[PDB]
């Protein structure tokens, strides 16, 4: 069972696997956003809109975490390094 | 079989790959405009 867990940990930490996991989550987020903008919405958001809202909030938390875990040490320099990537 | 039409046909077959990449970029821009237009102009729609 230890080689199986080692294979799972080695697979899921590969950069290509992480990129394709993030991409297949993006292409399942975009369809949910398409569904919530095409169909009408009620007074409260539906399940798919809650998933889209959760994706946006966790992505925003991830972008603040990329601001914090950067290369410089002073906050303005961290933001200035992060703003070079326009995307 | 013809000496001019034959190279023309495989030339078309070679430009199909560049055509496919143009189709991919046009597809992204096309569904972005289509989804935005349909989602703005038709707010109350059932799943169909
Ligand atoms: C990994 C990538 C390439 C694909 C992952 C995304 C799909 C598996 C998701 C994204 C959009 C989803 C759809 C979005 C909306 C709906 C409507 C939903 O219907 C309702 O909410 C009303 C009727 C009911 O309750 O069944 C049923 C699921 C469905 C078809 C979803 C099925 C699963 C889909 C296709
Ligand atoms: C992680 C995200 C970005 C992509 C992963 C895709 C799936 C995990 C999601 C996408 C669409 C989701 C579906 C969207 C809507 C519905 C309808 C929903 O129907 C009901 O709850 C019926 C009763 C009610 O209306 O309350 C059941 C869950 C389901 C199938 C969802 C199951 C999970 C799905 C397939
Ligand atoms: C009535 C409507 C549906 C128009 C039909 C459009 C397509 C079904 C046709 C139009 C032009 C055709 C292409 C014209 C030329 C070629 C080159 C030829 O390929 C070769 O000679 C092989 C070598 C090479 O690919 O360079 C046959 C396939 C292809 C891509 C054809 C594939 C089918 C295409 C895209
Ligand atoms: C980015 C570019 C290069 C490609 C993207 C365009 C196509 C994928 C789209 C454009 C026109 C679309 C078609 C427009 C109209 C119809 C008729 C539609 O049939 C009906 O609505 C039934 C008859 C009716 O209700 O009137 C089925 C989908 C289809 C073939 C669509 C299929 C998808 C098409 C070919
Ligand atoms: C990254 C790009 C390529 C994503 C593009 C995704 C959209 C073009 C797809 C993905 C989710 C699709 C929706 C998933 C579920 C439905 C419900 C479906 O409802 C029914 O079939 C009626 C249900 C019934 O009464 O049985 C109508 C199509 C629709 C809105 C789909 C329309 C097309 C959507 C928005
Ligand atoms: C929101 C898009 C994305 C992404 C996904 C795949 C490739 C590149 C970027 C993400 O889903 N999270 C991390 N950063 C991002 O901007």
């Amino acid at each position: 069972l230890i080689p199986l867990g080692r294979k799972i940990y080695e697979f899921y930490n590969a950069p290509i696997v992480k990129f394709w996991f993030y991409t297949l989550a993006y292409i399942g987020y975009l369809m949910l956003f398409n569904y919530i903008v095409l169909v009408k919405m009620e007074r409260w958001p539906s399940t798919q809109e809650w998933i889209v809202i959760s994706y946006i909030f966790t992505l925003g938390i991830e972008k603040m975490r990329e601001i914090l875990m950067s290369e410089p040490g002073k906050l303005l320099q961290k933001v200035k390094v992060w703003l070079q990537e326009y995307w | 079989v013809n000496k001019y039409l034959g190279p023309y046909v495989m030339m078309i077959g070679k430009m199909m790959i560049d055509m496919m990449y143009f189709v991919i970029i046009m597809l992204v821009v096309l569904m972005s405009f289509g989804v935005a237009r349909q989602a703005i102009l038709f707010p109350n729609e059932e799943p169909s």
